[PDB]
């Protein structure tokens, strides 16, 4: 579910990118 | 236009500091009443304290009734209706007992295939209809507080 | 005080003649016992029911045990089944012990799926599309509450025989108030699903979630805005068999982690009513809801325990679109409605209406949207909710409900009801249901759509009527008629007649029963029977058919 340069300080946003 | 700004308080000001008493204190109906009183501003006392003369609520029987409201060609449930019913008094100290109800109605569509999660919509429907049986409540009170003038 | 109670007797279109020999034992004075032959002629046999009542300090239980050991119809029926006998058994129990432990039992085992279509509806109804099996302990104090919970489901349809089960879960609440002006609560949950079929996903799912809210209030405002933190973690096995054909791999393990913005608000506006009615007044209310949450993708989750949900007036205000944990669709939505409210010189509501909108700024998606929805709008003003409640006098009222989406482009559901009741005794009821067929293709499963008797929807107009007659006499009667078909779905009637020790009854109802799929009909179903006893009993004859009436006000 993850996508390739997901962050984990951007909850906010879609897909935390 | 005839309209204003609500100026009076929905729970009237006899009844700003009050006592909530029941048997099943603990229950999601007495949490969601003592929600719904706190939200007003209400003081709510403890069932022992020496404080007298002041308004008593007294939470009654409570029950929740889940029919069929509709079926399909073949005779298998579609909506099922579920009616919440609520009684409760409310105790002016030194002048009489009033009684109140709510009644809440809700409705769903039944689906075997994912019937468990039919099931957790049920239980999220139950913790709505006690949030609708205590804003019922609440809108009531006013109505004791008009009674209670006219007894003289 | 142990002793033979009146026979019972019964005639069936499914059972031809039937018989009830009923025993009542007083074995304690917190117990007590019922054993019921049961002889039906057509299956030629007796079925032996047992009932049993107790009260405890747990709580209150009934207990039902019914058993069939041979049967002549399952047998010509089923031919090839090793033996042709038929069982119930139902256990309920509710308890609170202590003021702090709750006890909660609702099991329902039966041997047959068409065991409900074709005996008594005491303890089930043939509308039933499944026996529930749940066991519930939870200790529950003022600012706490823990519950360990076992769910299990007895699907009857032969179309598909796979219902999943929670069989743990452990449901946690903390609530904390008057942390400074914030108020805190904490929600955690650990469920473990098992499927009935072997081939099928298992899964262990984690949730944890904060929430904290402020509240401001004035005396015709309330404004609330809540920050929520959403934490779940999947482990999902036995998936070798879902990825040999699926396109969309499900994951061995998934973690999924959402915060969730909400704002509430509503205001109070009030006005005398001297025009038309001296001395009443008119309340207005106005209610706006900002609600935001970011899109995930729940691509590789299995749908466990996720279903959509109503829309009703109070439903436009849901933060959530789904139930359960497993979808969470994005939101970035504002809601509004409007409620009227009118109120007598005694201050009591007479007539309240609400109507409401729901504006979708982007579209909400959940990563495995597959609803098929009549067109593709996927932004604006989508879904349009309405209630009305009118008590016209001390006797009469009317309720009605209208649901309207966009996404359809049709009236989704709707509902009316208008009551004459002048007392239990007496009393007229009619009420309308309505469901479309493009919501029906819409929420229903897939085949839904495609069978004769769910593709055309709901659409069906009830009539109840009751009218006591010399005050001994009591006539009862309901109908129900499908207008879709132009077909009966329920009537009966009931007349009782109630003297000083002894009440004499008789009942008539015919009933959808089946769908014989051979011919593409329907099987319906007649009964008529007499029971003795020793009020008029208008309202246990109103309850006793597969729709029964609800009182309306
Ligand atoms: C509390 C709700 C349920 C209602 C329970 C009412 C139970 C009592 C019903 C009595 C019905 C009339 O029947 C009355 O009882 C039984 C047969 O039934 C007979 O009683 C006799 O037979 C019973 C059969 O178990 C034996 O216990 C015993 O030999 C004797 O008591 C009485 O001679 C008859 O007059
Ligand atoms: C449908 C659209 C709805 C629009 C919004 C609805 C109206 C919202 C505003 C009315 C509610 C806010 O009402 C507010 O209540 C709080 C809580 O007691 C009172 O008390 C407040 O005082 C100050 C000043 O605002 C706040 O910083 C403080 O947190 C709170 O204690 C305020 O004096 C009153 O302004
Ligand atoms: C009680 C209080 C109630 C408060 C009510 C008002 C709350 C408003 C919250 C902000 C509203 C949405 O805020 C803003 O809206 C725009 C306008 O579509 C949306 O923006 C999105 O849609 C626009 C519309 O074409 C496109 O450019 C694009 O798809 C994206 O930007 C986002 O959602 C957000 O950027
Ligand atoms: C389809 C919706 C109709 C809504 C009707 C609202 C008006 C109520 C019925 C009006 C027609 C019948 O006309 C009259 O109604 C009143 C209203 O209680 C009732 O009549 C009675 O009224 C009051 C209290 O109700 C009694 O104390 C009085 O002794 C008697 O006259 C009877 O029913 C009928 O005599
Ligand atoms: C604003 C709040 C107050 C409104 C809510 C209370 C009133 C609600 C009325 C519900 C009762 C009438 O219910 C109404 O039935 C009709 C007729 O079947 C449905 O309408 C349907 O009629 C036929 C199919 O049967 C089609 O030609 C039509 O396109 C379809 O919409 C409506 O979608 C439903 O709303
Ligand atoms: C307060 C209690 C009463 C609430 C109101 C109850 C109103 C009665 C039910 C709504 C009307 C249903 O009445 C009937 O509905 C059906 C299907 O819905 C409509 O539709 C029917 O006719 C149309 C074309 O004529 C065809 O598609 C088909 O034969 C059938 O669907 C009928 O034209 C209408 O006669
Ligand atoms: C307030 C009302 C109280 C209820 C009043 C009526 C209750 C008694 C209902 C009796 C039902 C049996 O009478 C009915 O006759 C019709 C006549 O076609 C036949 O029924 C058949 O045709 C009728 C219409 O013609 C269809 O609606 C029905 O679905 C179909 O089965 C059956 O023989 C029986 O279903
Ligand atoms: C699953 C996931 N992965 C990343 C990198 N970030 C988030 C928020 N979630």
């Amino acid at each position: 579910a993850c996508k390739k340069g997901c962050d984990w300080l951007f909850l906010w946003h879609d897909d935390c990118a | 236009c005839g309209w204003h700004l609500r100026d009076t308080t929905q729970v009237p000001s006899t009844m700003k500091v009050m006592i909530l008493d029941s048997g099943d204190p603990n229950g999601p109906l007495s949490r969601a009443v003592r929600n719904q009183l706190r939200l007003n501003g209400v003081e709510l006392l403890d069932k022992e304290t020496t404080r007298k003369d002041v308004p008593s609520l007294r939470l009654g029987k409570v029950s929740i009734a889940k029919d069929t409201a509709s079926v399909f060609r073949n005779g298998q449930t579609a909506e099922y209706q579920m009616i919440m019913t609520v009684n409760a008094t409310v105790l002016i100290p030194g002048r009489d007992i009033y009684p109140i109800s709510a009644k809440v109605f809700r409705s769903f569509f039944d689906n075997p295939q994912m019937a468990l999660a039919k099931d957790n919509e049920q239980d999220m429907i139950v913790k709505e209809m006690y949030d609708r049986a205590a804003e019922q409540l609440i809108r009531k009170l006013p109505s004791i507080r008009a009674a209670d003038i006219r007894s003289d | 005080r142990s002793g033979f109670l009146i026979p019972n007797a019964k005639y069936t279109t499914t059972n031809y003649f039937e018989f009830y020999l009923p025993y009542y034992w007083n074995i304690a004075p917190n117990m007590d016992a019922t054993i019921t032959p049961h002889y039906m002629h057509r299956r030629g046999n007796i079925m032996w029911e047992n009932e049993f009542r107790y009260l405890s300090q747990a709580g209150a239980g009934l207990m039902e045990l019914d058993y069939l050991p041979s049967d002549k119809v399952y047998e010509d029926e089923h031919p090839n089944d090793d033996s042709s006998r038929r069982w119930l058994f139902y256990w309920n129990h509710s308890g609170v012990m202590d003021q702090v432990w709750r006890f909660n039992v609702d099991y329902t085992k039966v041997s047959d799926p068409s065991y409900f279509n074709d005996f008594d509806n005491k303890y089930g109804s043939s509308t039933d599309g499944y026996a529930t099996q749940k066991f519930s302990v939870g200790y529950a104090v003022q600012n706490f509450n823990a519950t360990v919970s076992t769910k299990q489901f007895q699907v009857f349809s032969e179309q598909n025989t796979s219902s999943y089960s929670a069989e743990p879960q452990l449901d946690v609440n903390y609530y904390q108030n008057d942390v400074g002006p914030f108020d805190t609560r904490i929600y955690g949950q650990a469920v473990h699903f098992v499927n009935t079929r072997d081939d099928m996903p298992e899964a262990t799912r984690v949730h944890l979630e904060p929430t904290i809210n402020l509240p401001l209030s004035n005396n015709w405002g309330s404004i609330n805005t809540e920050a929520k933190f959403l934490a779940t973690h999947y482990q999902q096995t036995n998936l070798d068999w879902y990825n040999s054909r699926n396109t969309t791999k499900l994951d061995e393990s998934v973690n999924r982690v959402m915060p969730q913005f909400k704002v509430d608000g509503k205001m109070v506006f009030e006005r005398d009513m001297e025009m038309l009615a001296p001395g009443y007044t008119q309340t207005l209310e106005p209610r706006a809801q900002y609600l935001y949450v970011p899109y995930r993708d729940q691509s590789d989750i299995y749908n466990y325990d996720s279903s959509l949900l109503q829309s009703d007036y109070s439903g436009l205000f849901r933060d959530r679109t789904y139930g359960g944990l497993d979808r969470i669709a994005s939101a970035n939505q504002v809601t509004t409605g409007v409620t009227s409210r009118i109120y007598d010189d005694a201050a009591v509501e007479r007539f309240n209406i609400s109507v409401g909108q729901i504006y979708y700024f982007t579209e909400s998606r959940t990563g495995d949207d597959n609803i098929t929805w009549e067109n593709d709008d996927k932004t604006g003003s989508l879904v349009w909710a309405g209630d009305t409640y009118w008590r016209i006098s001390e006797r009469w009222g009317l309720r009605g409900g209208i649901q309207y989406d966009t996404r359809l482009d049709n009236v989704a559901t709707s509902n009316s009801s208008i009551e004459y009741r002048r007392d239990e005794d007496r009393l007229v009821q009619l009420n309308y249901h309505y469901a479309s067929p493009e919501y029906i293709q819409a929420t229903l499963p897939k085949y839904y759509s495609t069978a004769e008797q769910y593709k055309n929807g709901i659409s069906q107009v009830g009539a109840v009527a009751s009218r006591p007659i010399a005050d001994r006499w009591s006539i009862v009667g309901a109908y129900y008629y499908d207008t879709n078909a132009n077909k009966q779905a329920d009537s009966m009637l009931g007349v009782q007649y109630s003297s000083c020790c002894y009440a004499i009854r008789v009942g008539y109802e015919r009933k959808l029963n089946g769908w014989d799929n051979d011919k593409q009909h329907a099987v319906y179903d007649n009964a008529i029977g007499f029971n003795i006893e020793l009020g008029l009993g208008t309202q246990e004859m109103l309850r006793s058919n597969i729709l029964p009436y609800q009182n309306t006000l």
